[PDB]
């Protein structure tokens, strides 16, 4: 009979993502995540430890439920006090709809490139390398999201950088991605910093970093209904 | 160890 709700967000994403059409079904996939709930994944709420996080523990896990060529689909849940750090999607389309907590979304892009003017300073003071680096980007957003939030989505061309922070406590969103990143076809996914100098949209500077030292995910069981071909 | 993901691209998960 009716199928479960994630599996007709599946069905729905890869009807989306295989133009006229794609804002219709993409309207429809939206609704579909608004619905969403985190007892429709069997994922029960994660609250604080109020314990120190230990070095061996990474500070996010995902779950994966389904991917095709035209998209993935999984979830992805913080622990308290972490971020996801600023990162890219190229050539990607994305749709995020929040579980439990609630998340900070940054949310940027790179602007079209211009030089760093020679005297500009940054607090901590950039090296060389960085100073040659830094590129020009504007931060479009910064708000605050719960799972009473509709989905955020981004594309290739707007809201393409974010960054997630978990605030109060664990959070966790189900992210759908597409197509999926594809490091050996040019869709790899880059982390960057916005940087200090020394209102909304505002000019900004990024640096292309590697991922940081104390940001990880490990994988964890999915404990849902399943995505069946 | 570097794998490459769906969902994070080339990712250093440790
Ligand atoms: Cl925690
Ligand atoms: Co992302």
């Amino acid at each position: 009979n009716m199928a479960s709700l994630i599996q007709r967000i599946a069905r729905q994403a890869s009807l989306t993502f295989r133009q006229p059409g794609f804002p219709e079904n993409l309207s429809k996939l939206k609704s579909l995540l608004t619905q969403l709930r985190a007892e429709d994944l069997n994922i029960a709420p994660r609250k604080a430890t109020l314990q120190p996080l230990p070095p061996n523990l990474p500070p996010v896990t995902y779950m994966h439920i389904y991917e095709t060529d035209g998209f993935s689909l999984g979830v992805f849940l913080l622990k308290s006090g972490t971020s996801i750090p600023l990162h890219d999607h190229p050539g990607m389309h994305g749709m995020l709809k929040v579980l439990y907590g609630t998340v900070r979304i940054s949310c940027m892009d790179k602007l079209d490139p211009r030089a760093l003017p020679p005297e500009q300073q940054f607090e901590p003071p950039l090296q060389p390398r960085e100073r040659e680096a830094v590129r020009p980007g504007v931060l479009r957003s910064r708000a605050e999201y719960t799972e009473a939030s509709g989905p955020c989505i981004l594309t290739p061309h707007r809201d393409n950088l974010h960054q997630i922070d978990a605030v109060e406590g664990p959070a966790a969103f189900l992210d759908i991605l597409a197509p999926p990143y594809d490091p050996d076809d040019g869709r790899d996914c880059h982390y960057y910093r916005v940087l200090e100098p020394v209102d909304l949209p505002r000019e900004v500077w990024l640096l292309e970093t590697p991922q940081a030292d104390d940001f990880w995910c490990e994988g964890e069981p999915y404990p849902g209904p399943k995505v069946f071909p | 160890y570097i794998v490459k993901t769906f969902w994070k691209g080339s990712h250093r998960q440790c």
